[PDB]
Parts: C-alpha cells; structure tokens; sequence
C-alpha cells in the first residue's frame, strides 16, 4: 500500500544502501532541510531502485553479446546501448 | 542494516559461487558536516556494491564516474521537484485561509515520486522483494550447476 | 585551408569514423570553421562563469555549466583525480 | 454468359435468401444486368420486402429506386404500392418524406 | 459552393472527466501562442528543406519528416519516408586497421 | 450408448543393456535410415505392429507409432531381435512408457466460449497463440484439446487408465455446454 | 489489410472502412520495419547476418515475453476473464467467427506475400526464416488488439413510424481520430523513467506498441 | 587570410535581425528560361502577415488561415508554387497532438490520482520539462505575464 | 591535443586543467557525428528511404551540411542577443505603476499563504 511503507523505513528492517550521511549531503545541496529520517532514505530507495534498472539492462544487454544459449567487463558498447535507452545522451568517444 | 546485510550477503555469495564458477572452468578445461569528495567516493562505494550483476568494480574507471554523476543529478533532480511543488505559489498548492489544503502534504511526495521514474508506491515493495527473490533465484541457479558439476567431475 | 583544426584529417577521421567516403573538401574546411566557433562560444560561457568564482583556473564545472546553459547536452565521465597520460 | 447460367445463378440466389454483405455484391451486380431474365430478377426484390426493415437494406434501397425505374407495369405499381402505403396518409408528411428523407440516388435521366 | 471554435474545447473536454477547466486570459493565450509558434517553426523548416531538393516547387512531405526528425512527432498517414540505411560504421580497409593499432597499443604494444 | 477414448499413440523407451555399433546394425538392417552430420542413432522400422524405433547407441531405443500398451511391448520384443541375432547382449529391459495420446468424440458441438469462461482456472484460448481452446486437468496431469466439433485430444498420459478417467471427469462438462 | 480487418474484429469491434484499415496497415508496416532494423543492426553488431529469435524477444525485453514465449512453444487477468466471459454465446455461428481470426494471421501458411508486402530489400546477402514469419504474426495480431482496446476506450470515454429504409444494422464506430489519439496514448512516451532527464532541452527517440 | 572567400558572411547583429524582419520576394531572372509556369508574386507574402492569427481569437486556427500564413512563409523564404491543401491537415494533426502532451503534463502536476487549473502549474510544468517547447519568443513572454 | 592549447591561447586564459581538451575534442567530435549524420539523411531525401525504392549515394555538398546544422540551432546555441523582443517585452512590463506606498520603516512581506513559514517538513 503506502502507509506501511513508512511504518517500515523507520527501523532498522530497511535502511537504504545509500548511508544516511550522503543523501543529507545530497538533500542539502539540492536544498531541503527537514528533521524525518523517512523520506531521505525514500529518495535513498527510488535511486537504488533506478541504477538497479540500468544495472539490469546492461546485464542483458551484456548477454547478447556472444554465445546466448578474462571475466565479465560493462564496457562503454554495453553501456551505449543501455544509456542510450533510456533518455540518456549519446557516447560517443574517440582517440586521435 | 538489513538492506545493506542483505546485499552483502548477495555479494558474499557472488563471491563465492562466481569463483567456483572460475576454478571449474578451470577444470573443466584441463583436459555530521561533509564535504564533496567524500560523498562521491561513498557514493561510488555504494555503486559498485549495487552491482551483483557483473561484478563489484570490474569495469572501466570511466564508468564508475559516469554512474556517480548520473545518479547525482537524478537524485537532484527528485529534491528539484518536491521543493518546486512545496514553493508552488498557486491557489492548487498554498494553505487556504480556512485551512484547507487541497492537497495535503503527503500527495506531494507521492507526486514528486510519480513525476520522476516510480509511478506508483507498490513498485517498491516490488523491486524490494525482486531483489531478495533474485538473490535465492541465482543462488540457486549456481549451487544446482554446484552440484552437477561436484557429479560431472568424478 | 581556411582556419585552425585542419579538415584534412580531423574532419576525414570523423567522416570515415562515421562510414562514408564522399566529402567534398571545402565542406570539411567549412566544417572546421563552424566546430572552431562552437569551440569560441562555449569558451566564452564558460569564462562567464570562471570569473564569478572569482579563479582563473578553470575547471570542468565551468564547461559542464556552461554546456547546461546552452540547451545542449552534458558530459559526463571526466574526474580530476587520476590523470591523463 | 448464356441467359440459362444466369438463371440457374439466379435460383442459387434465391435459395441464399430464404455472408449478408455477400448477398448484396450477388444483388448488386444483378442489377447491372438490367442492360426476360430481369423480369425474374425484379421479381425477387419484390418478395424480399414482402417477407421482412430489419434486415439490411443497402442492397434493398438502391434496388427499389431502380425497380420503379424499369418500365413494367406489374412491378411498378407493386413496388411503389409498398412505399406508398409505409408513410402517413397526410399529405403533409408525403411532402416533408419526398425532400427531408429518402435521398433520391440516380443522377440519371429520369 | 457548399451550404455554409469546438477544437480546443474539444481538445480539452475529451481529457479528463473532474471539471479541470482551465481560465482564458492566464492559460488559453499562452497555448494559442505556443501553437503559433510550432506552426511557424516547423513551415519555415519545411520550405527550406524544401528547396534543398534543387527543384523550386511546393512543399510535401518534408513536414513529415521535419516532424519525425526534430520534434518526437511521428504521422502513421500519407507519406512513408524512412532512413533506409543502417549507417554502417566501417568504410574501405584503413579505420579498420587504426582500430587494431590503437588496439594493441592499448593491450601490448 | 458407449463413447470411449481410442488410444492414437504410445511413445515407449526401452534399454537393449549393452553397447550397440550403430554403423554395423544399420549395414546389416540395410533398410534403416542412418546418416552423418545429424542424428547419431539408427532409426529402424517394422510393417506390423506398424511402428517406428530411434536405437541409441547408449543401449537405449524409443519405439513410436503403437495404438496399445501390449502392442508397443511387442515392437519392442521384435527390436530386441535384430539386433540380438547379430550376436549382441540385446537384453531387453526396464520398458517404460513416455507419454499416451489419446482422442475422442462427443457427436454435439460444444459451447466453448461458455466452457472457458466458467472454467478460465483450466482453460485457455489466445487466437494468435494457437488455434482452437485448450483444459489443463492437475489430476490426474493431462492437457486436452476440446473443438466446437465435439472431437477432445487427451494428452500426457503416462498410463493408459488416465485417459479413460481424465475424459470420465470431463464429459459431463461438455455436456453441460453442448450447443443445441 | 483484409487480415487485419479480420484481427480488428477478432478484438471487439466491427465495421471499419477502407480508410482505418490502410491506415492501420501502415502503422502494422512501419512498427515491423523498425523491429527489423534494430534487430539486423544488433546482430551484425554482434557480427552475424542471419536474423535470430534471441535478438528480437529481448528487443521486446518486457512481459510482453511471457506471451510471446507461448506461441513460440505451441509451433489484470480476471479483466480479460470477465470481458470473455460476458461474451460466452452461440447461433448464426457465434463461437465459429472468433476462431477464424485466430487462424487467419499472416504466419498461417501466406508467409511468402507477408515477406515480400513489408519491407525485403534489406539484407540481401542473407534471408529469415519462417520461425521469425511466425513471430511477427504474433507481434503484429497483438499491435492490432491493444491499438483497437485503446480506440473503444477513447471512443467511449467521449460518451413516429419507421420509413423502412434505414435498416437499423448499421453503426459508425471506429475512424482516423479515435486510431490517432490511442497511438499517441501508446506512445506515451516512455514509462517516463526513460525521459527522467527533467531539466534539460532537446529531444528524439523512436519507439514501438 | 581572412576566410569565407564569397560576397560575404557578415557576424554582425542588427543586420541578421533587418534582414530576419523584412519580408523578402522570390523575384527571378530569365537568362534562357527559368520554368515554373507560375510567376512570382509578392501580393501573398503581404496577405500573410495581414491574417487574424492565434492567440487574438480563442481557437486553433481552421485550414484556410493556416493555408493563407503558409503561401506567405513559402514566397518569402524564396519557394514557388501553391501549397496543395494536404500539408495544412497533418500540421493540424501535429499540433493537436502537441497540445494534448503538454495538457497532459500539467494535469499530471496538479493532482495525484474537482480541481481547477491555472498559470502557475504550467509554468511549473515548463520549467520541469522544457524539452517539450522550442525556447524564445514565448517563455520569454511567459516570464512576463505572471 | 597542442593546438587545442594553442587556440586556448587566443583568449588569456593559460590556466587549464589537461582534462579541458580532452573533453571538448570528445564534444566536437559527437557533435559532428550528429550533424553530418542528419545532413547525409537530407542528401537521401533529395535522392528520390522507404522499403526499397532506389539507391543511396553520397556527396554531401556544403548546403546539406547547413541544413543540419540550423536544425540543432533551432534548439540550441545561444543565437544572437535578442534585443528587440527583450525591449517590447519589458516595456509591456514597464507599463503599470509602482505601488507608490509607504511600509513605514520595516520590511514588507507578501502575505503568508505567499510566505513559506521554513518549518521542519512533516506529514
């Protein structure tokens, strides 16, 4: 629902990867200030949940690669693909 | 911190069962005030312990400083939204002199989620139990190559 | 040639980077001419916002700003620490 | 074709009355062979308004129009009999029927 | 001849279903202006790329692909005018081959 | 009154125990079809009881084609001979049965549409996906095909009294939905 | 798009004229191509120029898989249950039609004009096969469904004796707007997580459904 | 040297702003023959910029003054020939389009799930996303209406 | 890259950071990528793809290259100081008087339900 979902970021059951330090970091420069824990470790919670969507589309997309049916590297082809994607802008590096 | 054990415990795995993946194949083929540095690198910490996926930091440098500046400017834009709509200045937003606040102060955040990425609050609990399925789902998926292979050996 | 940035080569490489072979000349030299005033105004913009920090030193939050502010895409990927070689 | 292939493809036509955008192409097009055996053709598009409104009348109405047309006396005062008797018995709402509705399909001569 | 203002309250009666009716004088006039504006744009995009197809006529079909290309508008309609061209990214033997030396540069040597 | 389940085919495996030279034994058969590149076995055949046999050189044969439990048995006994009397251990052994198609006919044209949609637990019909509605029984484990004629495919039996009784639990609901 | 016409049917609605028909088989024409291309430029990205089923399942990557994955084997939900169910019926051959639809899709056995009508000229050192045939037949019936759900919900959401030429059989309503307006709803952009970049300037993506 | 070796690429301001002002006229030359079958005219380029266009009127514009607009722009950007009445209808179907977007953006703003709407959530909705409109001429405008 | 120091030198402003040229080289470079890209299209279009129709051959004279490139400035690129709408448009706002009031020795603050009232956020 909603309201279990901050009857539970309060205790210590679900404490967001990102430490509580950088996002008051993050929230100040951004500029708010506000005396709740929850909704800081909310917006911790959409942040994580984003990287990990981009995180899955270069799992797949790294799986494409060669043989579908010296370790694993996202290199920057999988992620201009998956960057791509999304809204993210086009890389297009270079050398010389 | 149990968000923070539990993807611990999925790296720790990863770790684990990634590595006897490797010597299988091996096997197999032998025969508090803060400061702007410090909130990057722990932000990028935190990154690269996202990624149970590939593997913790085993890409190219450029794409750890391309991921940390992404999410920053996503996490910025999230704060950009909610104080807009707490400022708002129109007669939609603003307490009411009769104190009626046509929308009160939680559909703001439910709305500045709804605006940026999330559509609703469910797909949390969602992504939440996701994640702890995926980590039994690949779990499992390697200890039964595990076990094969502990057959395929002898 | 007309300027700087000689399109002999630079404006060849991104051309046959790309995939094609049929540029002629004088679009590569008038092709350098527009990449070189790009390069001019972004400069300038982002000297604008050198001298409100008050340094001279600029760095790359003053180009990234000043990208921002022209409506034109960012780019990421650039870290102070560990250098170029 | 010979007038005895046409009229075995009309009596297959008349066991279909008795796909419905099917029958009205079949009807349709037996309607240009106006230019004897429209005399048995006409005879059906009788019975059909005898029989049931309901039922679609884009094949019925523009072959009603051309049914009046035809110059034989017995279908004509048959059909126009039908038409004649569907409206009110004012002189009013006969009036208002030829103009307001019933959209007058031919073009033609006549 | 043939026997001789329902777009935009059609436009906007068809969105939603809980009132949500917007006030003239505030927020009409800024849509009506930005329509102008996108009508200008676009025709003046369209007439030059016109001429850029050296023959000096009318303009068809170039809107559609001003549309499609410029702004994120795409008509499923009259004109059908695609890329055709995946863009290959490797011309005659050359790019190849400075891929390769950068490449060992980068590995070995 | 009687309609009953007719059984259409029986896929069975069964293990000749011992190695087996698939090159020689499709020579010596010479009417067995055994080619390079593909299909490592030997594929031999028989006119009566009309079936067909994949032999594996892992000493293991799946015999296709019997309309009953006793025949398949018998193709497979008449297997173990052609390759028995050209001295091998053709030792005829754990006979187990694959999977049992069955198919039947109700005679009255069924309402599917009413079937499904009182019984969408079960069954499933998606034009694009495949023709015709499917029934997916979880006791005992059979998935039948059931058309508007009244003709049912029993599936995925793997014993032959599973289909009398998957049909027994379902023809008193298609008659339920008989179309008049 | 007399195929498609059947397909509209197959969904809810009846009666389209000439007019939606071509332009749904454009639409039909346009999202396959663009399937196509992106397809061919992974997989010779990869390095390979026989089109594959693996590419074009994830080019999808989306639960429009679980579907997909049941046609390929052959060869919310209470919703599509209670719709089915209302319409659960019989006579003049009530059930019989639906089927048709179903079995009349392009991949049928008509593969070869379904290859040649759409777009062919591209890769022409190598050819698809007939399993790809099939899985854009199940692509393009599903692009038809959904399109014509949102058209009757647009449609929808706008809200003396008989002269005995009007038949009362006839009904108007399906046209151009109402198929314009789902496609920009279908559009609808992303799911907005991929436009998250806010604050910005400057836009182009392209985009498939 | 000093580059662009033509009659001239002047950099100046005032001059591309006069010359981005003025109407201009398609007028020809005739060496030998210059085909059309049509002249040039600059009657049009004149009724163009005379139209009751939007935002004085309350409705987006109906074919005919889009197609009167039209014929002007074309003449004065150095075109001939008649605009041939299907363009006007896909830049009609275009804009509505465009339209609906933004209504529905600014809708998505004010509430989550009987409300009325005003200024100041547009432009919340145009600072949030400004990649919808092409910027000059009305934001500017907008920043000076409130 | 030097002559990427060598045009820095054109604006006095020898203080850089290395990480400058590298960057807006990569920069120019995508740009036109972009730009030559869109401008081949364009030499497509003249060239009368759809789902076969001809052949596609390039010259790619300077016109298309224009082309292109105004497009990305339609919304983009900083354009010349735009003086005279800034002019009409701040006369129109330079048009309704002052206020011409006295607050009488304080600050004057919009009224609240204006005001922000910085509490700590709470639900």
């Amino acid at each position: 629902t909603l309201e279990e979902i901050l009857e539970m970021m309060e205790d210590e059951e679900f404490t967001p990867i990102i430490p509580d330090a950088v996002t008051d970091y993050y929230l100040a420069k951004n500029g708010f200030e506000t005396s709740d824990i929850k909704i800081k470790r909310i917006l911790a919670l959409a942040t994580q949940k984003f990287i990990s969507d981009i995180a899955q589309d270069a799992y797949e997309y790294s799986r494409i690669r060669s043989s579908s049916s010296n370790k694993v590297v996202l290199t920057m082809d999988d992620l201009r693909s998956a960057l791509g994607e999304y809204g993210i802008n086009v890389k297009r590096p270079n050398f010389y | 911190g149990m968000n923070k054990k539990f993807n611990e415990i999925i790296h720790l795995m990863q770790q684990i069962r990634r590595i006897c993946f490797k010597i299988s194949l091996i096997r197999q083929m032998q025969t508090d005030k803060l400061d702007s540095d410090v909130s990057y690198n722990s932000l990028k910490r935190s990154i690269s312990k996202i990624l149970m996926a590939n593997g913790f930091e085993s890409t190219a440098p450029f794409c750890s400083d391309v991921i940390t500046q992404i999410a920053e400017n996503y996490f910025g834009n999230l704060v950009k939204t909610l104080k807009n709509h707490i400022e708002s200045k129109s007669i939609n937003k603003v307490m009411g002199d009769a104190k009626f606040q046509k929308v009160s102060n939680k559909d703001i955040l439910l709305l500045s989620l709804l605006e940026n990425g999330v559509e609703s609050p469910d797909a949390l609990y969602e992504y939440y139990n996701e994640n702890i399925v995926k980590q039994i789902s690949k779990l499992e998926g390697l200890k039964s190559r595990l076990s094969s292979f502990l057959a395929e050996l002898l | 040639s007309h300027t700087l940035w000689s399109p002999s080569d630079t404006v060849k490489d991104a051309a046959e980077s790309l995939g094609i072979f049929n540029l002629n000349e004088e679009a590569a030299k008038n092709l350098a001419m527009d990449i070189e005033y790009r390069i001019h105004e972004i400069l300038d913009q982002a000297s604008k916002f050198m001298r409100h920090g008050k340094r001279r030193t600029l760095h790359t939050s003053d180009i990234d700003r000043a990208l921002k502010v022209l409506n034109l895409e960012p780019l990421y990927g650039y870290d102070v620490s560990r250098p170029l070689v | 074709v010979d007038k005895d292939m046409l009229l075995k493809v009309i009596n297959i036509v008349t066991e279909w009355i008795f796909t419905t955008k099917e029958k009205a192409g079949i009807l349709g097009k037996m309607m240009i062979f106006d230019l004897e055996l429209s005399k048995k053709f006409n005879q059906v598009i009788v019975d059909i308004f005898e029989s049931k409104h309901t039922e679609l009348t884009a094949r019925m109405e523009t072959a009603f129009l051309f049914g009046t047309r035809l110059s034989d006396v017995s279908i004509r005062k048959k059909l126009m009999s039908i038409l004649s008797d569907s409206l009110e018995l004012d002189i009013d709402k006969r009036l208002f029927y030829i103009i307001k509705d019933q959209n007058w399909e031919y073009l033609s001569d006549y | 001849s043939q026997p001789s203002l329902k777009e935009l309250l059609r436009n906007v009666g068809a969105d939603e279903g809980d009132g949500e009716t917007v006030i003239d004088g505030d927020v009409e006039e800024l849509l009506l202006d930005l329509a102008d504006e996108f009508v200008t744009s676009v025709t003046s995009f369209a007439c030059r790329l016109a001429k850029h197809r050296k023959v000096d006529n009318i303009d068809m079909r170039d809107v559609q692909l001003h549309l499609e290309r410029n702004w994120n508008i795409r008509v499923p309609g009259y004109a059908s005018d695609e890329i055709r061209s995946v863009r290959k990214f490797q011309p005659t033997a050359g790019y190849n081959q400075k891929v390769q030396g950068v490449a060992i540069s980068k590995s070995v040597n | 009154s009687g309609i009953v389940p007719t059984l259409q085919n029986i896929v069975a495996t069964v293990t000749l125990g011992c190695r087996l030279d698939l090159k020689t034994v499709a020579l010596h058969a010479r009417n067995a079809e055994y080619n390079p590149k593909r299909f490592a076995a030997v594929i031999m055949r028989i006119r009566e009881p009309k079936t067909t046999a994949l032999i594996f050189a892992s000493g293991k044969m799946v015999v296709t084609g019997a309309k009953s439990e006793d025949d398949s048995k018998l193709a497979s006994r008449k297997y173990a001979r052609i390759i028995q009397k050209i001295g091998f251990a053709a030792k005829f052994t754990d006979f187990k049965i694959q999977n049992i198609v069955g198919s039947c006919d109700v005679k009255f044209p069924i309402r599917l549409e009413g079937l499904a949609f009182s019984h969408g637990t079960f069954s499933s019909y998606e034009p694009e996906l495949f023709p015709g509605l499917i029934y997916r029984m979880v006791k005992p484990k059979i998935v039948l095909l059931i058309f508007v004629s009244g003709k049912i495919v029993l599936t995925g039996a793997k014993q032959r009294e599973e289909i009398y009784q998957a049909f027994e639990a379902i023809y008193p609901v298609l008659s339920e939905f008989r179309k008049m | 798009m007399e195929i498609q016409q059947m397909m509209f049917v197959s969904g809810e609605t009846n009666d389209p004229p000439v007019e939606t028909t071509s332009l749904i088989e454009d639409i039909v024409r346009s999202q396959v191509v663009e399937i196509v291309l992106h397809s061919s430029q992974t997989a010779l990205s990869r390095g390979t120029k026989s089109i594959v089923p693996e590419d074009v399942i994830f080019l999808i990557r989306h639960d429009k898989a679980k579907v997909n994955r049941l046609r390929t084997y052959l060869s919310s939900l209470k919703r599509l249950k209670t719709n089915d169910e209302r319409t659960k019926n019989m006579t003049k051959e009530e059930y019989v039609h639906w089927s048709e639809c179903r079995q009349a899709s392009f991949t049928f056995r008509k593969a070869k004009r379904f290859r040649e009508w759409c777009g062919l000229s591209h890769l022409a050192e190598s050819r698809p096969s007939d399993d790809v045939i099939d899985i854009l037949g199940f692509l393009t019936f599903e692009m038809v469904c959904s399109i014509t759900e949102e058209a009757l919900i647009v449609k929808m959401l706008e809200e003396r004796k008989h002269l005995f030429d009007g038949p009362d059989k006839d009904v108007r309503p399906i046209t151009s707007g109402h198929v314009l307006e789902a496609w920009r709803r279908l559009q609808k952009r992303n799911v907005e997580k991929k436009a998250i970049r806010n604050f910005q300037g400057g836009k182009l993506r392209s985009r498939v459904q | 040297t000093r580059e662009s070796g033509k009659k001239g690429m002047v950099n100046s301001v005032i001059t591309q702003t006069r010359q981005a002002l003025i109407p201009k006229v398609p007028v020809v030359t005739r060496p030998t023959n210059v085909p059309g079958n049509s002249v040039q005219w600059a009657q049009d380029v004149i009724h163009g910029f005379q139209a009751l266009l939007a935002s004085e009127i309350y409705e987006l514009p109906e074919m005919d003054n889009l197609r009167t607009r039209m014929t002007g722009i074309s003449r004065e950007h150095g075109l001939i020939g008649p605009v041939d009445d299907s363009v006007i209808e896909i830049m009609l179907i275009g804009l509505e389009q465009h339209l609906k977007g933004i209504v529905e953006a600014a809708i998505d703003i004010v509430k989550y799930r009987r409300h009325t709407l005003t200024i100041e959530d547009m432009y919340d909705t145009l600072e949030q996303y400004p990649y919808l409109v092409e910027p000059g001429g009305t934001l500017l405008r907008l920043q000076s209406v409130m | 890259v030097r002559l990427l120091h060598l045009i820095f030198a054109t604006q006095n402003i020898y203080s850089y950071q290395d990480h400058v040229p590298l960057q807006l080289m990569d920069f120019a470079y995508r740009y036109t990528t972009g730009t030559l890209q869109d401008a081949t299209i364009y030499s497509d279009h003249a060239h009368a793809s759809n789902a076969g129709n001809a052949g596609t051959n390039a010259q790619l004279t300077t016109e298309d290259i224009r082309l292109a490139i105004a497009a990305r400035t339609n919304y983009q690129f900083k354009p010349v100081p735009p003086k005279e709408l800034l002019l009409e448009l701040a006369a129109e706002r330079n048009k309704k008087p002052l206020p011409a009031v006295i607050p009488t020795w304080g600050i004057r603050l919009p009224p609240e339900k204006y005001c922000l009232t910085g509490k700590d956020w709470v639900l």
